[PDB]
């Protein structure tokens, strides 16, 4: 709610609750941040959904094409180990957030090259917000329909469970 | 400014008045077409060719098909399959004729770039007046039109005697009646 | 057939591989394609590599396509 | 406007054009693409300034009113018989006429037909919108001379559009009924 | 944009400033490692790079030695380990003869300002010149620098041949 990047045209500056309006540029600052990281996490959640769905090559197999049903068949000591990844590249965001002229988003540093920001990249990073927001619906759809009938995506458009 | 033809449409650029039959038919203006050799000079020729083509064809058609052929020659009533016997039986007759015409048509176009390039020779002219019917002025253009007419009524006559014996493997009065 | 119908030649129709070519740039190749069109309209020796190098692929290609689907009875 | 109150005006109906009142609640004149260019996909012409989406609209829509007043002309005509003075035209209503025909050989033709015409009233299109001052459907066609004294063709235009409007509805109607006013469905 | 430009605004320089050289992930990552970690003495730096190296080595010498096994054998554990201490020895005698041959300081930081202020007029390459400013960049730091990467690399072989044993063991 700002001039800040990701203003598209439906909705030019989507705070219907206000929740920007009141909040310090910190705040908003962390509210981008967990934009960006959710919608991240949810590009990759849709990718991982779909793609197990139809292709689960690794483990010999097995690892029933189901997520939420893979996730209690892992060996357990795979989560480990990623957890731990997830871990040290966030304690390296950590350290990257502070670095001279951090952007909340940025863990490239574009700021070091993008002086006086042009209107391809701005576009190129509402692309990305606005993808990850559509990722971060998608797999919320995805979670809640897999609880709730207990098929996953491709099964469930399959048969016609609609 | 509109052409007399379609008078929805304005006038032709390339078409004045000047050639027999000009009425401003030209509403995809091909008219104006000016690349790969092709002009309103060659349309023009292309169109008196196929005109003569045409009408020689429907008159041998309809010749055939109500006097007969000739003796020593095919019967049927189907000209579009009366072709094949004629070969199957006089295939130097149709190879003779083909290299006549291939000869000639070589001719046509070597007459029709020249005159094109070094203009002197009005499209369609090959100075074939034998019997001088039309040497003076002032019949010269009623011949232009009457020639005009009646080809482009034959093309679409032996279009369509084309198709008809193709399709329906009968004769043309035949298809008629 | 429907491929050679592309580039802009006498009418107004079609591409003009210059303007493709200058629209290509990006934030990593700076002017990205543009003088390329210059380069491969003005030296034959830059059309010989390109054509050269795709044509020995192509020749290449063609070799692993023949054994691997024989298209000639009886060979 | 006249229709619709609470609604101002789309933008461009402003009056110059017959049997106008002012519906067009979605605005749909309004929209920037040049319909031509679905003929012509190229500007082609340096003289082609462009062409109206509202004329073009306007156009569609008296030809759409002259297709269907002849459509249901000719649908209630082969309701109650009037068969074409010639064979395999024997009764086979209108529902399953089309098809049969098109089976046999002579709807290609008519396609051919009205293809050439369609295409020649459509070169007069792109001629209007390269700027000629022919109007949305008017291809100079009075043979009949009932065309004159300018406040009869103006009232001719409006009963045409109007009558266009009624058509298309009633062959929507007549279509979808397969029929209830001479047949059955 | 453009995102590759000169390197610190010289455009003479045999380098670029690229998404990879001069990017942020770059700078943090590189700042958390042992060799350039803020607030680490030499010795430490030494042993936390052997710890690893050790750690990382003692495995493909266990797993594809001349003495493995399907299943866990203390002989193959014990090859591998004594294998990868003894290449943590040879890297501990390149470190110990290219820190004997590289570097003439005792403390650094300071020589380099002294002779560019209370001139060098000497034979040069120990009073001036002098590469780099690091605690590492002398006689003493190179040692400790050594010796750390064999101290920490002989408790890194032994931690991961215990974490091997106990997972082809307990797992
Ligand atoms: C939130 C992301 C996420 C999570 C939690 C999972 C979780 C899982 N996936 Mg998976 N997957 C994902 C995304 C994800 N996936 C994406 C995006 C793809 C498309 C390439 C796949 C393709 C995939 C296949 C083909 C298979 C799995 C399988 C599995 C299961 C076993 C773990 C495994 O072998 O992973 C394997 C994961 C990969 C091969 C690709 C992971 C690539 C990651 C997500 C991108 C890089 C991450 C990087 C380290 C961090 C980002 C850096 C920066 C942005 C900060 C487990 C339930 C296996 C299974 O049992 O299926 C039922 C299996 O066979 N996944
Ligand atoms: C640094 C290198 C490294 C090494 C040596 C290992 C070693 C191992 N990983 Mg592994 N892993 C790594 C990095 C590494 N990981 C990284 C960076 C990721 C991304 C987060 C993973 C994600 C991962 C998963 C998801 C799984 C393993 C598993 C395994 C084990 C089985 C591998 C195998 O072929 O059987 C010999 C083995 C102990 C598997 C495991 O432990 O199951 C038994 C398993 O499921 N790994
Ligand atoms: C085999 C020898 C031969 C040769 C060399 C020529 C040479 C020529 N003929 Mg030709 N012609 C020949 C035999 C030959 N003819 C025969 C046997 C006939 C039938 C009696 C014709 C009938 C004919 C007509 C009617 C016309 C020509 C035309 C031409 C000229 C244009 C050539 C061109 O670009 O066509 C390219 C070749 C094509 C096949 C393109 C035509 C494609 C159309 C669209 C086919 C439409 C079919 C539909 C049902 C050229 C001088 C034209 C001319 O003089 O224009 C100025 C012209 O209008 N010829
Ligand atoms: C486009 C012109 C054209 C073409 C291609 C043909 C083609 C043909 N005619 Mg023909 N004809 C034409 C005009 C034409 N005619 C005209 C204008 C007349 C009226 C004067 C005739 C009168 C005619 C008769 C009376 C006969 C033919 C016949 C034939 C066929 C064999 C003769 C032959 O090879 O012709 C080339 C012949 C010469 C150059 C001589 C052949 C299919 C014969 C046939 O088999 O018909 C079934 C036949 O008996 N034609
Ligand atoms: C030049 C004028 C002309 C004339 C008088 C005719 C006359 C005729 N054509 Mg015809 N036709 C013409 C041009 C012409 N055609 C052209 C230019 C073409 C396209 C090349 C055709 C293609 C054509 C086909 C494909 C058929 C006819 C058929 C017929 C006959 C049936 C008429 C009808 O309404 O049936 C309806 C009739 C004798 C039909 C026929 O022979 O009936 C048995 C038939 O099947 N014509
Ligand atoms: C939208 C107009 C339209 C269309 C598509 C048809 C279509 C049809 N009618 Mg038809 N009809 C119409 C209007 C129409 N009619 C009108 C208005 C009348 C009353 C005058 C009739 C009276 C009528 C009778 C009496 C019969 C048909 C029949 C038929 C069918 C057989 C014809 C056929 O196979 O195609 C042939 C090709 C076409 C119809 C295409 C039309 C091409 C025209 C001829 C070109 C010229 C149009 C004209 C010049 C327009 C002037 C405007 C402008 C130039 C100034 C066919 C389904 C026959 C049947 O068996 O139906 C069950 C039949 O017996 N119709
Ligand atoms: C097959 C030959 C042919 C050709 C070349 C044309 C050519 C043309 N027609 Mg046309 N027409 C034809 C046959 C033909 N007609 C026949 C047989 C009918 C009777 C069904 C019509 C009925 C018709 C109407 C009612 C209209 C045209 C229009 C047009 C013009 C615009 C066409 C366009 O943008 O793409 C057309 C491409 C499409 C995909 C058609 C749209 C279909 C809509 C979206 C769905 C409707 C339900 C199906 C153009 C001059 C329009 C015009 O003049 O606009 C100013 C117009 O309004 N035509
Ligand atoms: C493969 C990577 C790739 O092609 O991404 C494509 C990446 C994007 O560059 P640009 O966006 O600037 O390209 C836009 C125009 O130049 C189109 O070519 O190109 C590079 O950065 C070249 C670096 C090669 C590094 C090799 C690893
Ligand atoms: C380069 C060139 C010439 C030239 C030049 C020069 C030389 C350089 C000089 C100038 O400077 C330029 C230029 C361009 O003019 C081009 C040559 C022309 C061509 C390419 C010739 C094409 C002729 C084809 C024809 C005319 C065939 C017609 C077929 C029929 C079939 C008849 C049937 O009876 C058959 C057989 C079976 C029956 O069941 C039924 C049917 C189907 C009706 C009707 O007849
Ligand atoms: C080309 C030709 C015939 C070609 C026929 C062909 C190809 C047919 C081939 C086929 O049928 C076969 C064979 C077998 C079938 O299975 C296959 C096909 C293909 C169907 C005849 C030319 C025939 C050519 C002829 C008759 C030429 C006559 C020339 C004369 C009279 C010249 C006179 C002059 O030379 C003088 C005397 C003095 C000069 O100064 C002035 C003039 C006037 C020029
Ligand atoms: C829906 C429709 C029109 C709807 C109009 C509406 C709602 C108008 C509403 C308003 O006016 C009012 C009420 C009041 C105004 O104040 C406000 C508005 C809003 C302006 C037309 C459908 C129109 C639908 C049509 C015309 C469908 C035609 C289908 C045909 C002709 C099929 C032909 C065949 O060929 C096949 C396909 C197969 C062959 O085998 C058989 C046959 C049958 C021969």
């Amino acid at each position: 709610l700002d001039g800040m990047i990701g203003s598209s045209a439906p909705f030019k500056n989507f705070d219907p609750l206000g929740f920007a309006a009141k909040a310090d540029q910190k705040t908003l600052n962390k509210y981008r941040e967990s934009e960006l990281k959710h919608g991240r996490v949810a590009m990759l959640a849709v990718l991982g959904w779909i793609v197990q769905e139809f292709w689960h090559p690794l483990y010999d197999g097995k690892l029933s094409s189901n997520p939420l049903k893979a996730l209690t068949e892992v060996p357990l000591i795979g989560w480990a180990q990623i957890f731990v990844a997830i871990n040290v590249i966030e304690y390296l965001q950590n350290k990257i957030k502070e670095l001279p002229g951090y952007r909340p988003g940025d863990y490239l540093g574009t700021w070091e090259w993008v002086e006086q920001s042009d209107e391809g990249w701005d576009s190129y990073q509402t692309k990305e917000l606005n993808n990850g927001r559509l990722a971060m619906v998608a797999i919320a759809g995805l979670i809640v329909q897999d609880l709730i009938t207990g098929q996953a995506a491709l099964e469930q458009i399959t048969a016609g469970n609609t | 400014e509109r052409s007399k033809s379609l008078p929805f449409l304005m006038k032709p650029k390339n078409l004045d008045g000047s050639m027999a039959g000009d009425v401003g038919f030209d509403p995809l203006g091909l008219s104006e077409i000016n690349d790969v050799g092709v002009d309103l000079y060659w349309l023009r020729e292309a169109e008196l060719k196929h005109c003569r083509l045409g009408m020689m064809a429907a008159a041998g058609i309809l010749f055939v098909e109500i006097l007969g052929p000739a003796p020593g020659f095919p019967a049927g009533k189907s000209q579009m399959d009366v072709f094949w016997k004629v070969y199957a039986e006089k295939p130097s007759l149709i190879g003779a004729s083909l290299a006549a015409i291939a000869i000639l048509e070589v001719i046509s176009g070597v007459a029709t770039t020249q005159g094109r390039q070094n203009g002197d020779r009005a499209p369609g002219d090959y100075n074939f007046d034998p019997l001088g019917f039309g040497k003076d002025p002032a019949k010269f253009k009623d011949l232009q039109l009457k020639e005009v007419k009646n080809g482009r009524l034959a093309m679409i006559a032996a279009a369509g005697m084309i198709l008809q014996g193709v399709s329906t493997h009968q004769g043309a009065l035949e298809n008629l009646s | 057939i429907v491929a050679g119908h592309m580039y802009k030649t006498n009418w107004f129709l079609g591409h003009s591989i210059k303007t493709i070519l200058e629209a290509h740039k990006g934030p990593f190749t700076g002017e990205g394609h543009k003088g390329l069109y210059e380069v491969l309209t003005t030296s034959w020796h830059a059309q010989l590599a390109i054509n050269l190098a795709l044509f020995g692929s192509l020749s290449i290609i063609v070799a692993h396509h023949m054994y691997a689907m024989p298209p000639y009875p009886y060979i | 406007s006249k229709a619709v109150p609470f609604l101002e005006a789309p933008k461009a109906l402003d009056g110059s054009l017959p049997a106008d009142v002012g519906f067009d609640p979605l605005g749909l004149s309004d929209i920037g693409f040049d319909f031509t260019y679905l003929m012509v996909p190229t500007k082609w012409d340096e003289s082609r300034t462009g062409l109206s989406a509202l004329k073009w609209f306007r156009e569609a829509e008296i030809k759409h009113g002259r297709f269907a007043m002849l459509a249901v002309l000719g649908w209630v005509a082969v309701d109650m018989g009037l068969r074409l003075p010639v064979a395999k035209y024997a009764g086979y209503n209108a529902v399953q006429a089309h098809d049969v025909f098109v089976k046999s050989g002579d709807m290609t033709v008519g396609l051919l037909a009205i293809g050439f015409l369609e295409v020649v009233m459509g070169a007069a299109i792109y001629e209007m919108s390269k700027g000629s001052d022919r109007a949305a459907g008017e291809f100079s066609f009075d043979p009949l001379g009932l065309g004159k004294d300018p406040s009869k063709y103006a009232r001719y235009q409006v009963s045409e559009i109007k009558n266009g409007r009624l058509a298309m509805l009633a062959f929507g109607g007549i279509a979808t009924q397969a029929v209830l006013t001479n047949s059955g469905f | 944009v453009s995102f590759i430009k000169p390197y610190r605004q010289d455009p003479f320089v045999g380098h670029l400033a690229t998404p990879i050289t001069t990017s942020a992930f770059t700078r943090a990552y590189l700042k958390v490692l042992p060799a350039y970690r803020p607030g680490l003495t030499p010795l430490s730096r030494g042993a936390e790079i052997g710890f690893t190296h050790g750690y990382f080595l003692i495995g493909p010498f266990y797993t594809y030695g001349p003495l493995r096994s399907v299943e866990f054998s203390l002989t193959s554990l014990a090859a591998g380990l004594l294998a990868a201490i003894t290449l943590l020895l040879i890297l501990t005698v390149g470190l110990s003869i290219y820190g004997q041959v590289t570097y003439d300081v005792y403390d650094n930081a300071l020589i380099v300002k002294l002779v560019r202020q209370m001139v060098g007029s000497e034979r040069t390459q120990d009073l001036p010149q002098i590469k780099g400013t690091s605690e590492l960049d002398t006689v003493l730091g190179w040692q400790k620098f050594s010796e750390g990467f064999f101290s920490g690399g002989l408790i890194g072989s032994i931690v991961a041949a215990v974490g091997i044993a106990l997972y082809s063991t307990y797992l």
